[PDB]
């Protein structure tokens, strides 16, 4: 049993820059190796057999290298559309071993999201829980941060996020948090905000209504 | 055109069965191996078994060895997995994929992938809300179980603009997630903004409107 | 055990008369309820039958002929039903019982108190006595009192008088115990049954033959199913209702029907039904099903039924009396066989005005895929150039629902065989194995017969076989890899077990895991072989397995993971070999 060890884990590279993704066999597996690529909820794809070999339909910018047993992917002009896990896999024994596989996201340049909230509707509020719902629209970077005050009243663990995986051609991300009261602890107060810190506001942005 | 469809995943109580099928199409099975390869949610790719159709050898992977079992029909040109004894652990997207030929041993061809969930849990259909109104409109589709839900908009119509969000497990195990658009605000009041959510594992159709 | 199946040999000669009687015990030893005919027949005077003991209730006839025995106990029988009926008249046939003298002297069924379809019929017993006495039509179910009976009372010898005990001169025999009880003119108000001649001593309207009270827990027998003690008119169903939706849900107290009884599942070797029943043959638009355990149900087919093979005694082999060349392509493909096989001497004579040649034994080879025969098998003659029966080397199962003779599943009778060779059977399912007359015939002390058996109303009858002191005396005994001794015939592929290791299906001591060629590898104590790309060792194992990437390394190239014999010369595909023997793809396009 022969083990493919892959590194980074993950790494950041901007628009245009040359990419190196690392694999290392445990043993002698010759030159038996593939690289595939996989975009979220996808079936990979292969990109490179016979350890340097360009599979035929695959842009030229994807390379592979072999090295004793040190094996490597480039990516020559990392595009956006190279958003992907990549994972390396050894066919020399069976049974045929992937690697842990390299997140690879394009950073590049600031992006403020767009603030929007949605109020719960009709049809929900009269079936006993309300949920109160925010949305950051097409920010860079990943890391913002959202709170709820109903009226100007700080929350704690009674809201959630779900942060997009990250586009494909313009490499942003897009988030939604939604706030979960019941009927009853919804209508005790009338102002819901729902406001967000991010690198590329200057001032943290409020957005709120009145019910 | 080669290409490879799984069916059979869903959920399942642990302890019990379930049986995938791979239909490959375009090219005959009896000349090649057909894998398995599974992944679980946010991690990476298991190698699971291996076929060659022609005379039925197989070969397993050790977290599976003694309950999953792989056969082929080649008068149907079907592969499939027979998991018996399922864990929590086993919950993920089952792929088939084939290897390319007799001197070509990278896997070039994958079906798209069937989610098998383990869990005692039991199926519930989706609450569809709308989430009302350049303007963003959507649809909070709201405590279901288990995954998937597939949302589009207007048919298939409306693609530009549209954010289907990761779902989120809640505490009190259900899941919920949220579909968006960008319009331009010009066109609410003129033109039908209707989401289309399907749950198939409870046979749940909603098209709701916004 | 309390039921037993019948015989169906009428008046016809045993084959084996130095085996019928033990035939006779095995069959109704410990048996109260006969599910066919009893058929006694061509016992010799100092036949021990106490094994009649038990006898309470028989489903078809009674048939009692050309026996010298002074007297048959039955005095337990209580029903006859009568479902069949010799001679298509008579539920008890009394026939030839003579020429101290030898022959019947009375028939002492002083329990005998119904017969619910079917006469009487007693000729030519010249020393018995009282059965002219008897009044039959008591006996008779009031739905067969126009049952023919037609009694011959002419003897060769005087008859003491009933004994006094009997008040109507009604009796079985002379003792005091074998008066008439009458069940039925004697009964109060228009009663089936009674007990005495007040109308508390009437039976349930569900009893037949009497009662000790007036439940219908209380019968002497039940008149259509005996429902663990309580007498009833059908057994409870399988499915209910529900009174508003009339939705199927499975009764908890449902019961299949079996003879005259409610059974909570179906006996051994018998078929279920969605109907509710417990049968030996499926209905028409149904195939068998088989379990995880073993059951075998029958369930409607949810298209059109797909073609099976019938044996003979079956459908269009209803009427056939043997396999012959007119009628062996019949058999070409046939794993399971509905129905049974009968070799008999004509099997191998040929109609001429056809020119149809006899059958001949490479033909036979059609029954080398025959896996199961749900019938009998019957071999009378069989083609003296041919050892053994090894045309029949993959039958595994003979389940024996249809019998030669009502008994016999298995019977191999004057041939010229020298062993079986029946390495695969491993089951009678139901009836007795008769093995006579065969004089090379070893390996039968060798094969383990109560390993086939299924029930112990089973066992094997032989006679006039071999001697096994010859077979030992000439050294034919099992194979030394034998394990425990059991054989179908000489050498290493006759084995039922194997002791050390199997080749194909020859017993080996070892496989050829470092010493041979070609070298294997085991599983599951079978020798397999390496793929021929995998290089010997000398000191090691070659392979871990069948496939070309199991080698311990590659006797000429590798195109990894798979030892090959050369670089392959979707994709077009172009190779060439590495200096360390991997092959390379060709970088030209
Ligand atoms: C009814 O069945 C029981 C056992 O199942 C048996 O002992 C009893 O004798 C039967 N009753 C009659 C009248 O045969």
């Amino acid at each position: 049993d022969i083990q493919m060890t892959q590194s980074p884990s993950s790494l950041s590279a901007s628009v245009g820059d040359r990419v190196t993704i690392t694999c290392r066999a445990s043993q002698d597996v010759n030159t038996a190796v593939a690289w595939y690529q996989q975009k979220p909820g996808k079936a990979p794809k292969l990109l490179i057999y016979s350890a340097d070999f360009l599979y035929s339909g695959v842009p030229s910018r994807f390379s592979g290298s072999r090295s004793g047993t040190d094996f490597t992917l480039t990516i020559s002009s990392l595009q956006p559309e190279d958003f992907a896990t990549y994972y390396c896999q050894q066919h020399y024994t069976t049974p045929p071993t992937f690697g842990q596989g390299t997140k690879v996201e394009i950073k590049r340049t600031v992006a403020a999201p767009s603030v929007f909230i949605f109020p719960p509707s009709d049809e929900q509020l009269k079936s006993g829980t309300a949920s109160v719902v925010c949305l950051l629209n097409n920010f860079y970077p990943r890391e913002a941060k959202v709170q709820w005050k109903v009226d100007n009243a700080l929350q704690s663990g009674n809201s959630q996020e779900s942060v997009t995986e990250q586009d494909s051609k313009d490499s942003t991300y897009s988030l939604s948090s939604t706030l979960t009261l019941s009927k009853a602890d919804y209508e005790k107060h009338k102002v819901y905000a729902c406001e967000v810190t991010h690198q590329g506001l200057s001032s943290p942005v409020t957005k709120s209504f009145n019910r | 055109e080669v290409q490879l469809v799984e069916s059979g995943g869903g959920l399942v109580q642990p302890g019990g069965s379930l049986r995938l099928s791979c239909a490959a199409s375009g090219f005959n099975i009896d000349d090649t191996y057909i894998h398995w390869v599974r992944q679980a949610p946010g991690k990476g790719l298991e190698w699971v078994a291996r076929i060659y159709p022609t005379n039925g050898y197989t070969r397993y992977a050790d977290s599976v060895k003694g309950r999953f079992t792989i056969s082929a029909d080649t008068s149907k040109n079907t592969a499939y997995l027979q998991m018996n004894s399922l864990r929590a652990e086993d919950t993920a997207v089952y792929y088939c994929s084939r290897w390319g030929g007799d001197g070509f041993y990278a896997m070039d061809y994958w079906g798209q992938g069937t989610l098998v969930t383990v869990s005692s849990a039991s199926t519930k259909g989706p609450s569809v809300f709308p989430l009302a109104p350049t303007a963003a409109l959507g649809c909070l589709v709201k405590d279901y179980f288990p995954e998937p839900v597939t949302v589009s908009w207007n048919s298939g119509a409306l693609t530009s603009g549209v954010h289907t969000f990761p779902a989120v497990l809640q505490s009190s195990g259900l899941y919920s997630l949220s579909s968006v658009v960008t319009v331009p605000s010009s066109s609410l009041g003129t033109q039908t903004y209707i989401c289309n959510v399907n749950h198939k594992p409870s046979n749940t159709k909603v098209d709701k409107k916004v | 055990t309390q039921v037993c199946t019948g015989t169906d040999m009428k008046l016809r000669l045993p084959a084996s008369p130095e085996t019928h009687l033990d035939m006779l015990r095995h069959l109704y030893q410990g048996c109260q309820v006969v599910q066919g005919n009893l058929e006694l027949t061509y016992l010799p005077t100092n036949a021990s039958l106490s094994f009649l003991q038990d006898i309470q209730e028989v489903q078809g006839y009674v048939l009692i002929a050309h026996n010298q025995v002074r007297q048959v106990p039955l005095q337990r029988l209580r029903i006859v039903r009568g479902t069949q009926l010799f001679e298509d008249n008579y539920a008890l046939a009394v026939l030839d019982n003579g020429d101290s003298p030898g022959g019947l002297r009375e028939l002492q069924l002083r329990s005998l108190t119904e017969i619910l379809k079917g006469g009487v019929l007693i000729q030519r017993n010249p020393q018995l006595c009282y059965q002219d006495t008897i009044l039959w039509k008591d006996i008779f179910h009031k739905n067969n009192q126009l049952a023919l009976t037609l009694i011959d009372t002419n003897r060769s010898r005087a008859c003491h008088p009933c004994s006094p005990m009997c008040k109507g001169s009604r009796c079985w025999g002379e003792s005091s115990e074998d008066c008439q009880s009458l069940t039925r003119t004697v009964c109060a108000g228009g009663c089936a049954r009674c007990k005495g001649p007040l109308p508390t001593d009437c039976c349930h309207e569900q009893c037949a033959a009497g009662c000790t009270g007036p439940k219908h827990s209380d019968c002497l027998a039940c008149l259509h199913f005996n429902h663990s003690g309580i007498c009833e008119l059908h057994c409870p169903a399988l499915v209910t209702y529900n009174t508003d939706t009339f939705e199927s849900m499975p009764n908890p107290e449902g019961r299949y029907t079996f003879g005259a009884s409610c059974v909570t599942a179906c006996p051994y070797n018998y078929l279920s039904t969605d109907v509710g029943s417990c049968t030996l043959v499926c209905p028409l638009h149904n195939q068998e099903v088989t379990a995880e355990d073993g059951t075998q149900r029958c369930e409607k087919c949810s298209k059109p039924c797909a073609r099976v093979c019938y044996g003979l005694g079956m459908e269009h082999l209803r009427e056939v009396r043997a396999v012959t060349s007119a009628n062996i392509q019949e058999f070409a493909g046939c794993k399971k066989i509905f129905g049974s096989l009968a070799f008999l001497p004509e099997s191998f004579d040929g109609d001429p005005a056809s020119n149809t040649a006899p059958l001949q034994p490479e033909q036979l080879q059609v029954f080398e895929t025959l896996e199961e025969i749900t019938g009998y098998l019957y071999i009378s003659a069989w083609p003296d150039s041919l050892p053994d029966l090894s045309v029949f080397q993959n039958l595994q199962v003979i389940r024996g629902r249809i019998l030669h003779n009502g008994a016999y599943s298995l019977t191999l009778q004057g041939l010229g065989i020298s062993w079986l060779g029946l390495r695969s059977l491993r089951e009678l399912g139901s009836g007795l194995a008769l093995i006579h007359h065969n004089t090379h015939l070893c390996f039968v002390h060798t094969v383990p017969w109560d390993q086939l058996f299924r029930n112990p109303h089973q066992a094997l009858l032989h006679t006039a076989n071999r001697p096994e002191d010859e077979c030992v005396g000439e050294g034919l005994a099992c194979h030394q890899l034998c394990a425990r001794g059991h054989c179908w015939g000489p050498g290493p592929t006759q084995c039922v077990n194997c002791s050390q290791f199997l080749r194909g299906q020859e017993c080996v001591e070892e496989c050829r895991v470092l010493q041979g060629l070609p070298r294997e590898y085991v599983n599951a104590r079978h020798c397999l072989p390496c793929h021929p790309e995998c290089q010997p060792q000398n000191g090691s194992v070659t392979c871990f397995g069948p496939e070309a990437d199991q080698c311990v390394a590659c006797a000429h190239y590798k195109d990894p993971p798979f030892c090959v014999a050369r670089c392959p010369s979707y994709m077009p595909i172009w190779k060439f070999p590495d200096e360390e023997g991997a092959c390379q793809p060709c970088p030209i396009n």
